[PDB]
C-alpha cells in the first residue's frame, strides 16, 4: 500500500513521486533494543512473501560473524527450503502481476498450489507463514519422517501444472501486446540505480550471487539461472518462470544428494541441546538456562553479507558490540532498490503502464521500508 | 550453466508463415485456452463443507494458548519468567508470589491476544511444558476486552481440556 | 474426476494434457498419518574422550580488524578479485 | 571548501523536534552504573549512561499495569568519556547531573598475613 | 576550525531568505485554506504563522539558520502541492486540548509535572 | 557480429582500429598527467599491457577469450569511461598528500 | 577446527590488501584507514571532502569498476565529535567484490551529495536527510519520504525514543483526528541483557 | 472514597480521571458530544441503552480499551435501572422526543422518567445529578412538551433538591434539529428575538460543572452571544449557504434571559459565537 | 468420512440441534466439536 | 470450594477479591467472572506421602523428558517430609 503523486501530460505522464513510507514499523530501533534470538522474526517478517531466505541470510550472517559451519544436512534443509521459497515468491508475483494486469483464474491455480505449500510449512513447523524454524547455528526441530516423498509428489505435479499455466498464458496475444513495448533498462541504468537480481538477469549482465560467491551447498548442483537479451518485461516474465523451473531442477537434486547428518551445530554454547540431555545433564540445563535469558555473546565487529531474495540482493549488515544485543542492524532491500529508478523506467508511458511497472518488478512494500 | 529463451526466427517456409496467419485470422489458440478451460470444468471441484468439515493440519499447530497441570496435581507453572524473557512482543505478564504452602507460584499470568505474534518460543523455552500452544483456533471475539486472558481463563481453558494437548505432546514429544 | 467418460473426452479436448491422470485433487498419496515415532541423530559431537571445548570456539577466532594506512617501482595496482570469466549457454534447451 | 567556519557552541535542541515541556523539564544523569553487587565483575563497568529521571506510573484500571504519560522514559545511552557526553548533553540542549566515577580501592592482603603470630589478623577458622 | 557553512555569510542573507520565506508563506495561506476546504478565519491562520516565526527567533548561528529555511521551504512545496491531506494541516494547528497552563498550582493539583 | 547479448548496445564493425586510437588517447592524456606518482604507472602498465593483447591478435572470439571483459563492446565502453576519469583526474589532484586528520577515535569500532 | 566452521581463503586476502594499499597509495589525499576483514570484504575510510572525487575515480579507471551502487546509511555513534556515518556501498559488476565507503561527518556540515555520479543515491539521500538531517547542499529536491509530512524529530537517531512524542486518535468534538502526547497502555520494559566476563579476549580495548 | 476513583497523571486515553459516569440516553446528539469530552478526559462511562447495539456500535470506539460500558434499560421497571446505577460517581439525565409516539406522550418520560430514577439514585447515594430541561418551559401554554419539562423540572428540584437542573437555549451544530428545519425548507415569515448557542461550549460547561465541585445546586442556563431576530438568521442561514408544526411552534414560542440564575462567566469557557461555527458547519451546499 | 472425494472433502460433520440449547439447527457456529474430533477432523491424522 | 464475599461474587485462588466501592464489579455486569473452579492447594492432600526406603532420594515428575528436571532430595529430617520444589509431592524414609 503506496501513495503515488504523478504529474501527467494526459494519458501519458510527466513525472510521478513515490511517496513510501506507509508502512514504517521501526524495525531497525525494535532489534537495536533486543537480542538476536529474539529479534529473529523481524527479519522473518520485513518481508513476507518470500519467508525463508529471509531467516537464511540472518542465521549465515551470524554465523558468518560467530565462525561456526553448520552440519551439512542443515545445509542441504535449508537449501531444499530456499527452493520451496524461491518457488513460492516468484509464483505469488506471477501471480499479483497476472492479477493486477487482469487475468483473474491463473492466480487461483497457482495459489491452491501455495495452499500445498503452506501444508508443508505446517507439517514442518506449525506456522502457516511466519515459521521462524531457522536458528542461527543452523535448521532447528528437523523435519517429520514422511515429507520427502510428499515434496516428490509436489515436484511432479507441479511440473506438470507450470507447465499447463504455460499452455494458458505466454503467448497469450493481447498479453504480449499488454507488456512488451514497456520497461526498458540500460546496463548502465542497471548499474547506477543499484539493481538486484531480476532486473540484472532481464537486462544484459550474468550475474547471480549464488554462482559468483556460494554461500551454501549451491556450488554442488547443476543448475542454469536464465539470463535476459532485449532488457524487457515479458523477457522478464520469462526469465521469473524458468527461475522457477530451475528450482524444481535443484529440488529434485536436493532430494537425490541428501545426507543424514544431524539437526543442529553440536556447539552447544550456541544452539540449544535437545530434551533428553536438558532433562538429564547438568551443563546442557545451564546452557539452555542462560542461552535463552541472556542470549550468547557475539564478538565486535561489522560484518556484511547477501544472499539471493527472489527479488534480488538481499543483504544484510550486522554491527555488534561484543555483546548479547546487537548494536545496528540494516537491510539492503530489492524491492527498495527497485522503487528507486521509477522515474527513469516510467518516462515514456501511460498510467496502467505504470501500474504494470509497478507488477513487473516484485513488490510486497514492508521489505521497501526498512 | 544457463538455458535462456527467446532466441529464434519466425519461419520464412510458407507452411509455418501461412500457420501463423490461419492462428491470426481464424483465432485458433484462444479456443485451445477455451478447451484447457472447459476441461478443469469438467473436473469435479476440491471443496470443502467448511461448518462441517475442517481442514487438515499437523500435531503441531499454535493455538489456543493453554495450560496445563500435574496429573491429579497443582499448577505446572513455577512462575519462572522464561516465556517473558522470550516473549518478543512480551504480551506474557508475570507477577510471581509464593503461597502459604512454600512452593513458589504466581499471582498474575497475563497473556495479551493482541501482541502474541505466536511463534512458539514460550512453548520452546519453558522447561515444565507449563504454557503450551494449544490445538483450536476460534477466539472471534466480539470485545476487546475480552481478548485479553487471565491465568483463570487459562486455567479453564487447560481445564476444558487437556486429552488433545497430551495426545499432541505424548504423539511429538520426540522431535523438539 | 469422479466423472463419466464423454466429458472426460471434452476435457481432453479443450486442453490435451491427459487431465484424468494428474488433477491437483490428492486421493492416495496423502502422507499416511500416526507416521512411526522417530529417533534422532545427534552429529559430530558428544564423541566421548576428545571433544575439547578449546578448539572450536568460533566465538573466540573472531580477530580484530587489521589496519592499513590510517590517522597516523611498486609492482601493484590489481584488482581486488581475479575478473569474473564470463559464463556460458547452457545445453539444457537455450535459445536459441 | 574552506568556508565561513565560525568557532561557536551548538543548538540542536531547535531541530531534534523533542517539545520543549520535554526540554527544559526533564532531566538527565550521566553515571557509570555500579556493578551489581551479587555478583563480583566490572565489565559492566567501562560505559557512562546517560538516564533520564523516572517520573509517574499509575495503575492501568483494567489490567493492573504501569502505564505512564513518558516517552523518554526508557531511554539510556552507553558512552565511554565522560567529556563527550558532557559534550553531547551541552549539544541536545537539556541539563545534566554529573556524578563521578569511582574505582575499587587497591589493598594490601597476604595469606602469610592471614597466618599472623603477635599480629591480630588471624584466620581463627581454618 | 574549518566549518563549511550551508549558504550563509553573515546573517544579512539569512534575514533576506528568511523574509522571502516568509512573503512565500504569505501567499501560501489563502490558496491553501481554500484549497483544503478548511474551516479556520484566515486572521487566525496567518497569525499563528507568524507566532510559529517568532517561536524561534532566539538562534544566532548561521547554519541553524539555514537548515530552519530549508526544512520551511520542504514544507512549504509540501503544502503547495496536494501532497499533504486534511490531517497535517490541522496537526499544524491546536482546536483539541492540550489545556495544560504553567500555573505552580494547577500542577499542584494535578500533580508530579515539576 | 549479429545482434549480441546486450540491450542497448549494437554491435560495431571496426573494433579494432576504434580500439586502439581509444588507448592512444588514454595515452596521450596520460601524458598530461605529472610524473612522479605511481598513479601514471599503473596505468600505464595496464594500458601498454592490454594494447599489446591487441596489437598481437587480429582475431575476434580469440581476441575475446584472451581480453577479458567479454564481449567485446563492453571494453569500448569501459575505455570510454576510463577516459572519463582521465579528464577528470587531470583536475582534483587525487595523488597529493592528505588533508587533516579524524580525531582518531573514531574509526576504532566496538565503543 | 574444520567441521562445522567457516573455512576462508587467504588468496582474497591478499588480493584485497593489495588492491586496498593501491588505492591508499594512489589517492592521498583523503584515505585514512584502509581495513580488511577476516572474510575479505574491503573498508575504505574517508574524510567528507573526497566523496565527489573519490567516488568519480571509483565508478571508472578499469581497474576498479564497481557501477553498483547499495546502502547509504551514516550509523548514529555518539562519544565522538563526528557523530554520524555516511556508508557508501559499492559492487563491481566486472570483477564481483564489495567496497564499504565509510565516509565520516558531524551534525551540521553537509557531505557534498553523491547524487552528481549516482542516479540511485537519489532516494537514498532524501531518505538520510529525512531520517537523521544530515543535510546535502547542491541535491534537486529533499523533502520528507518514509515519515509522516507534519511529523518531525528525525526518528532514526538515538535522541528519539522507541515510541513517538506524538499519537493519533480520532475525536467527534473537532470531527477529525488529532495527534497528543504519547500514552503507552503499556511499559516496553528494559532487560539488562548486558553480561559481564568477556566474551571475546581479542578485542578487548586497552583501558584507563 | 475508595481508590481507582482519584485521578491520575495527565488526562486522556485511559488516564485515570475523576468521575465514574451513569448517563442515560447518549444516543442522541448532545450525550453523545458528552461522552465524547468524558472520553477525551479520560473517563469511564456506563450507558444503558434500549435500541439495536449497531447505534452503541458506531458510538463505540470514543473511549480507550474497555472504559466506557454498554448495558439495557427500560422506562418501566427500577431493577435495571437499579442495576445501571448500583455503583455510580456522577449521573446525568437527558431524554426526550419531540414528537408524541404510540407509548409515550410528552406526559410521563419528562414526568415518569425522573420519578423512578431520581427514587432509586436518591435511595442508592449517588452524588452530582445533573438533569438537563429546555429553555423557558413553563406552566404556561403552547406546547405539552414545555408544561411537560417545567413538571420534571419541578420534580427534580423538590426531591433530591442538590441535583444541577442545567439548561442551555436551543443548540445548533453538525446535527441540528432547527438549522437542518432551515435547510429542509418548502415557505413563511414571522418575527421572534433568538439566540443560539454552539453545541461544544454547551458540553465543555456540562463537563466543567461535573468535574468542578462546589458548584452543585443551582440550576445554570447557557446564554446565545447574539440575541437578534429570527428571519434576519433566516436570511444569514440561506445566504452563507447559496441558494435562495411542533417545531416551528416551539421555536416562534419563547426566547429570553432571566437575570435570576447564573451562566456561562461562574464556569469560566470561552463562548464560540453563530457565524464561525455556523460557516464551519454550512456544507452540503451546490458545490 | 468418504474416500472418493479429494483431500479436503473426506471428513465432514453434521452438526444438531440444540447441543447447548441455541437452536442451533441454522446458524451453525465452528469450535461445536469435541477436541478428539477436533484433531481427526483437522486432518492431522489418519484414523478415527 | 469456593468463598462467599459479602461483594457476593466467586473468590478466586489468589487473595484478589473487591470491595463494595469498585466499579470493576459493575464492569462485571452481564458476563460471568469465568475462573478455574479446579484449586492448587487441595490437590496437595489428595496426593498420599511416599515412603521410600533409600536416604537421598529421586524426583522426575512421571515420563523421561515429559516434566521438570530431576532433582534429588534428602531425607535428614526426621519428621519433616522432603518437598520437591518442582513437583510438589513428599517423600518420607523406612529405614
Ligand atoms: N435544541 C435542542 O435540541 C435542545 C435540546 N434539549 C434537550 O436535550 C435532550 C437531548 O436532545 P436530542 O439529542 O436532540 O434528542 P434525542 O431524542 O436524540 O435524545 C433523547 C435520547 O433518549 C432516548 N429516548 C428518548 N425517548 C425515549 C424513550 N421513550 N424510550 C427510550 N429512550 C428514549 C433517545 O433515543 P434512543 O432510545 O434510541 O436512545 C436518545 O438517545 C432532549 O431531552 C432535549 O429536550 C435542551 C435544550 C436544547
Ligand atoms: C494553519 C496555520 C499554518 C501553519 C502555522 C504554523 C506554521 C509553522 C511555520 C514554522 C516556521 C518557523 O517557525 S521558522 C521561525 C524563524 N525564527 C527566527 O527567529 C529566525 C531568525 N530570525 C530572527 O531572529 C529575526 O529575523 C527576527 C527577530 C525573527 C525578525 O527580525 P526583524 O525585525 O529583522
Ligand atoms: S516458562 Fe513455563 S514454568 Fe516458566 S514462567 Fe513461563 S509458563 Fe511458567
Ligand atoms: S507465542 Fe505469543 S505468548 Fe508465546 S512468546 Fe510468542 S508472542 Fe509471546
Ligand atoms: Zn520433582
Amino acid at each position: 500500500v503506496l501513495r503515488l503523486v504523478m504529474e501527467l501530460s494526459g494519458e501519458m505522464v510527466r513525472k510521478c513521486d513515490p511517496h513510501i513510507g506507509l508502512l514504517h514499523r521501526g524495525t531497525e530501533k525494535l532489534i537495536e533494543y533486543k537480542t538476536y534470538l529474539q529479534a529473529l522474526p523481524y527479519f522473518d517478517r520485513l518481508d513476507y512473501v518470500s519467508m525463508m531466505c529471509n531467516e537464511q541470510a540472518y542465521s549465515l550472517a551470524v554465523e558468518k560473524l560467530l565462525n561456526i559451519q553448520p552440519p551439512p544436512r542443515a545445509q542441504w534443509i535449508r537449501v531444499l527450503f530456499g527452493e520451496i521459497t524461491r518457488l513460492l515468491n516468484h509464483i505469488m508475483a506471477v501471480t499479483t502481476h497476472a492479477l493486477d494486469i487482469g487475468a483473474m483464474t491463473p492466480f487461483f491455480w497457482m495459489f491452491e498450489e501455495r495452499e500445498k505449500m503452506f501444508e508443508f510449512y505446517e507439517r514442518v513447523s506449525g506456522a502457516r507463514m511466519h515459521a521462524a524454524y531457522v536458528r542461527p547455528g543452523g535448521v532447528h526441530q528437523d523435519l517429520p519422517l514422511g515429507l520427502m516423498d510428499d515434496i516428490y509428489e509436489f515436484s511432479k505435479n507441479f511440473s506438470l501444472r507450470i507447465d499447463e499455466l504455460e499452455e494458458m498464458l505466454t503467448n497469450n496475444r493481447i498479453w504480449r501486446n499488454r507488456t512488451v513495448d514497456i520497461g526498458v533498462v540500460t546496463a548502465e541504468d542497471a548499474l547506477n540505480y543499484g539493481f538486484s537480481g531480476v532486473m540484472l538477469r532481464g537486462s544484459g549482465i550474468q550475474w547471480d550471487l549464488r554462482k559468483t560467491q556460494p554461500y551454501d551447498v549451491y556450488d554442488q548442483v547443476e543448475f542454469d539461472v536464465p539470463i535476459g537479451s532485449r532488457g524487457d518485461c515479458y523477457d522478464r516474465y520469462l526469465c521469473r518462470v524458468e527461475e522457477m523451473r530451475q528450482s524444481i531442477r535443484i529440488i529434485s537434486q536436493c532430494l537425490n544428494k541428501m545426507p543424514p547428518g544431524e539437526i543442529k551445530v553440536d556447539d552447544a554454547k550456541v544452539s540449544p541441546p535437545k530434551r533428553a540431555e536438558m532433562k538429564t545433564s547438568m551443563e546442557s540445563l545451564i546452557h539452555h538456562f542462560k542461552l535463552y535469558t541472556e542470549g550468547y555473546q557475539v564478538p565486535p565487529g561489522a560484518t556484511y553479507t547477501a544472499i539471493e531474495a527472489p527479488k534480488g540482493e538481499f543483504g544484510v549488515y550486522l554491527v555488534s558490540d561484543g555483546s548479547s544485543r546487537p548494536y545496528r542492524c540494516k537491510i539492503k532491500a530489492p524491492g527498495f532498490a527497485h522503487l528507486a529508478g521509477l522515474d527513469k523506467m516510467s518516462k515514456g508511458h501511460m498510467l496502467a503502464d505504470v501500474v504494470a511497472i509497478i507488477g513487473t518488478q516484485d513488490i510486497v512494500f514492508g521489505e521497501v521500508d526498512r | 550453466t544457463y538455458k535462456y529463451v527467446n532466441l529464434r526466427e519466425p519461419s520464412m517456409d510458407m507452411k509455418s508463415v501461412t500457420d501463423r496467419a490461419a492462428q491470426t485470422l481464424l483465432w485458433t489458440e484462444l479456443i485451445r485456452g477455451l478447451g484447457m478451460t472447459l476441461s478443469y470444468l469438467f473436473r469435479e471441484p476440491a471443496t470443502i463443507n467448511y461448518p462441517f468439515e475442517k481442514g487438515p493440519l499437523s500435531p503441531r499447530f499454535r493455538g489456543e494458548h493453554a495450560l496445563r497441570r500435574y496429573p491429579s496435581g497443582e499448577e505446572r507453572c513455577i512462575a519462572c519468567k522464561l516465556c517473558e524473557a522470550v516473549c518478543p512482543a512480551q504480551a506474557i505478564t508475570i507477577e510471581a508470589e509464593p503461597r502459604a504452602d512454600g512452593s513458589r507460584r504466581t499471582t498474575r499470568y497475563d497473556i495479551d491476544m493482541t501482541k502474541c505474534i505466536y511463534c512458539g518460543f514460550c512453548q520452546e523455552a519453558c522447561p515444565v511444558d507449563a504454557i503450551v500452544e494449544g490445538p483450536n483456533f476460534e477466539f472471534s471475539t466480539e470485545t476487546h476486552e475480552e481478548l485479553l486472558y487471565n491465568k483463570e481463563k487459562l486455567l479453564n481453558n487447560g481445564d476444558k481440556w487437556e486429552a488433545e494437548i497430551a495426545a499432541n505432546i505424548q504423539a511429538d514429544y520426540l522431535y523438539r | 474426476a469422479s466423472a463419466t467418460r464423454l466429458i472426460q473426452g471434452l476435457r481432453n479436448w479443450a486442453s490435451g494434457r491427459d487431465l484424468q491422470a494428474k488433477l491437483q485433487l490428492r486421493y492416495q498419496e496423502i502422507s499416511k498419518r500416526t507416521q512411526p515415532p522417530p529417533k534422532l541423530p545427534v552429529g559430530p559431537s558428544h564423541r566421548l574422550s576428545n571433544n575439547y571445548y578449546c578448539a572450536r570456539d568460533g566465538r573466540r577466532e573472531a580477530m580484530p580488524p587489521s589496519i592499513v594506512m590510517s590517522s597516523q617501482s611498486e609492482k601493484k595496482a590489481v584488482s581486488p578479485a581475479p575478473p569474473i570469466k564470463r559464463w556460458e549457454l547452457s545445453q539444457d534447451e537455450p535459445y536459441l | 571548501t574552506q568556508l565561513i567556519t565560525v568557532d561557536e557552541k551548538l543548538d540542536i535542541t531547535t531541530l531534534t523536534g523533542v517539545p520543549e515541556e520535554h526540554i527544559k523539564t526533564r532531566k538527565a544523569r550521566i553515571f557509570v552504573p555500579a556493578r551489581n553487587n551479587m555478583q563480583s565483575g566490572v565489565n559492566n563497568t567501562k560505559k557512562w549512561k546517560m538516564e533520564f529521571d523516572t517520573r509517574e506510573r499509575w495503575e492501568n484500571p483494567l489490567m493492573g499495569w504501569a502505564s505512564t504519560a513518558d516517552p523518554l522514559s526508557n531511554l539510556v545511552l552507553t558512552f565511554s568519556t565522560k567529556e563527550d557526553a558532557i559534550a553531547f548533553a551541552e549539544k541536545n540542549g537539556w541539563s545534566y547531573d554529573v556524578e563521578e566515577r569511582k574505582v575499587p580501592k587497591p589493598k594490601s592482603k597476604s595469606y602469610g598475613a592471614n597466618f599472623s603470630w603477635n599480629k591480630r589478623t588471624r584466620v581463627s577458622t581454618k | 576550525t574549518s566549518v563549511k557553512p550551508i549558504f550563509s555569510r553573515d546573517m544579512n542573507e539569512a534575514k533576506r531568505r528568511v523574509r522571502e520565506l516568509y512573503r512565500a508563506w504569505y501567499r501560501e495561506v489563502p490558496n491553501t485554506v481554500h484549497l483544503f476546504q478548511l474551516d479556520i478565519s484566515v486572521k487566525q491562520g496567518r497569525d499563528k504563522v507568524r507566532e510559529m516565526f517568532k517561536k524561534n527567533a532566539h538562534v544566532t548561528d548561521p547554519r541553524v539558520v539555514d537548515l530552519l529555511v530549508i526544512k520551511g521551504k520542504m514544507e512549504l512545496e509540501e503544502t503547495i502541492n496536494v501532497w499533504k491531506q486534511r490531517t497535517h494541516v490541522m496537526r499544524f494547528f491546536h482546536e483539541t486540548e492540550a489545556p495544560r497552563p504553567k500555573d505552580f498550582l494547577s500542577k499542584f493539583y494535578v500533580g508530579h509535572d515539576p | 557480429k549479429k545482434t549480441t547479448g546486450l540491450v542497448g548496445l549494437a554491435v560495431c564493425e571496426t573494433p579494432h582500429e576504434r580500439l586502439k586510437i581509444l588507448y592512444t588517447k588514454i595515452l596521450d592524456v596520460l601524458g598530461h598527467i605529472p610524473k612522479n606518482a605511481a598513479y601514471r604507472k599503473y596505468t600505464e602498465q595496464i594500458t601498454n599491457e592490454k594494447l599489446s593483447i591487441v596489437k598481437a591478435e587480429p582475431d575476434v572470439k580469440k581476441l575475446e577469450e584472451q581480453l577479458q571483459g567479454g564481449q567485446i563492446e563492453e571494453v569500448i565502453l569501459q575505455a570510454e569511461n576510463e577516459l572519463s576519469l582521465a579528464r577528470k583526474m587531470i583536475q582534483w589532484k587525487p595523488w597529493e598528500p592528505l588533508v587533516e586528520e579524524p580525531p582518531a577515535s573514531q574509526w576504532k569500532w566496538p565503543i | 577446527t574444520r567441521p562445522t566452521v567457516r573455512p576462508r581463503n587467504d588468496v582474497a586476502h591478499k588480493q584485497l590488501s593489495a588492491f586496498g594499499e593501491y588505492v591508499a597509495e594512489i589517492l592521498p589525499k583523503y584515505v585514512q584507514q584502509v581495513q580488511v576483514s577476516c572474510f575479505s570484504e574491503l573498508e575504505i575510510c574517508i574524510h567528507p571532502d573526497g566523496v565527489i572525487p573519490v567516488l568519480t575515480f571509483l565508478r571508472d579507471h578499469s581497474n576498479a569498476q564497481f557501477k553498483s551502487l547499495a546502502d547509504l546509511t551514516a550509523v548514529d555513534i555518539p562519544t565522538r565529535q563526528n557523530r554520524f556515518e555516511i556508508v557508501y556501498n559499492l559492487l563491481s559488476l566486472r570483477f564481483n567484490s564489495r567496497i564499504r565507503v565509510k565516509t565520516y561527518t558531524d551534525e551540521l556540515t553537509p557531505v557534498e551529495s553523491s547524487v552528481s555520479v549516482y542516479k540511485a543515491a537519489n532516494w537514498y539521500e532524501r531518505e538520510i536527510w529525512d531520517m537523521f538531517g544530515v543535510f546535502f547542499a547542491n541535491h534537486p529536491d529533499l523533502r520528507r519520504i518514509l515519515t509522516d509530512y507534519g511529523f518531525e524529530g528525525h526518528p532514526f537517531r538515538k535522541d528519539f525514543p522507541l515510541s513517538g512524542y506524538v499519537e493519533l486518535r480520532y475525536d467527534d468534538e473537532v470531527k477529525r483526528v488529532v495527534a497528543e502526547p504519547v500514552e503507552l497502555a503499556q511499559e516496553f520494559r528494559k532487560f539488562d541483557l548486558n553480561s559481564p566476563w568477556e566474551a571475546f579476549p581479542a578485542y578487548r580495548q586497552p583501558p584507563e | 472514597l475508595h481508590h481507582a476513583v482519584i485521578p491520575h497523571g495527565k488526562g486522556g486515553r485511559s488516564s485515570v480521571s475523576g468521575i465514574v459516569a451513569t448517563v442515560f440516553g447518549a444516543t442522541g446528539f448532545l450525550g453523545r458530544y458528552l461522552v465524547n469530552h468524558l472520553g477525551r478526559m479520560g473517563s469511564q462511562v456506563i450507558v444503558p441503552y434500549r435500541c439495536e447495539p449497531y447505534d452503541t456500535m458506531h458510538l463505540r470506539p470514543m473511549g480507550d480499551l474497555g472504559q466506557i460500558i454498554f448495558m439495557d434499560w427500560n422506562g418501566r421497571d427500577k431493577d435495571s435501572i437499579r442495576r445501571a446505577v448500583e455503583h455510580s460517581n456522577v449521573v446525568i439525565n437527558l431524554v426526550g422526543r419531540e414528537w408524541e409516539t404510540k407509548n409515550f406522550d410528552f406526559e410521563d418520560v419528562f414526568v415518569k422518567i425522573p420519578q423512578a430514577i431520581a427514587q432509586v439514585s436518591k435511595e442508592a447515594g449517588v452524588e452530582k445529578f445533573i438533569h438537563i430541561s429546555h429553555l423557558n418551559a413553563d406552566i404556561k401554554s403552547s406546547s405539552k412538551y414545555l408544561r411537560n419539562k417545567a413538571v420534571g423540572e419541578k420534580e427534580v428540584r423538590e426531591t433530591f433538591p442538590e441535583a444541577t437542573i442545567i439548561k442551555p437555549a436551543d443548540i445548533f451544530g453538525r446535527e441540528d434539529r432547527f438549522l437542518n428545519y432551515f435547510a429542509n425548507i418548502r415557505s413563511l415569515g414571522k418575527k421572534t428575538v433568538k439566540q443560539p448557542v454552539y453545541i461544544v461550549d454547551v458540553t465543555k460547561g456540562i463537563i466543567n460543572a461535573i468535574k468542578d465541585p462546589d458548584a452543585r445546586g443551582k440550576t445554570f442556563a447557557f446564554v446565545g452571544p447574539n440575541r437578534y431576530l429570527l428571519f434576519d438568521l433566516v436570511q444569514y442561514v440561506f445566504a452563507v449557504a447559496h441558494r435562495p408544526r411542533d417545531k416551528v411552534e416551539r421555536i416562534h414560542t419563547t426566547d429570553r434571559t432571566l437575570p435570576h440564575l447564573p451562566g456561562l462567566e461562574d464556569l469560566g469557557v470561552q463562548a464560540t459565537p453563530l457565524e464561525l461555527k455556523a460557516i464551519e458547519v454550512l456544507r452540503r451546499h451546490r458545490t | 468420512e468418504d474416500n472418493k472425494q479429494f483431500f479436503g472433502r473426506h471428513r465432514w460433520v453434521i452438526y444438531t440441534t440444540e447441543m447447548n440449547g441455541k437452536n442451533t439447527f441454522w446458524d451453525v457456529d465452528g469450535s461445536m466439536v469435541p477436541p478428539e474430533w477436533h484433531r481427526w477432523l483437522h486432518c492431522m491424522t489418519d484414523d478415527p | 470450594g469456593v468463598r462467599t464475599s459479602p461483594t457476593g461474587e466467586k473468590v478466586t485462588h489468589t487473595g484478589q477479591v473487591y470491595d463494595d466501592e469498585d466499579y470493576r464489579r459493575v464492569r462485571f455486569v452481564g458476563r460471568q467472572k469465568e475462573v478455574n473452579e479446579n484449586f492448587a492447594i487441595d490437590l496437595i492432600a489428595e496426593q498420599p506421602v511416599s515412603q521410600v526406603g533409600s536416604r537421598v532420594i529421586s524426583c522426575d515428575g512421571g515420563g523421561g523428558a515429559l516434566g521438570h528436571p530431576r532433582v534429588y532430595i534428602n531425607l535428614d529430617k526426621e519428621t519433616k517430609t522432603g518437598t520437591c520444589g518442582y513437583c510438589g509431592l513428599q517423600f518420607r524414609q523406612q529405614h
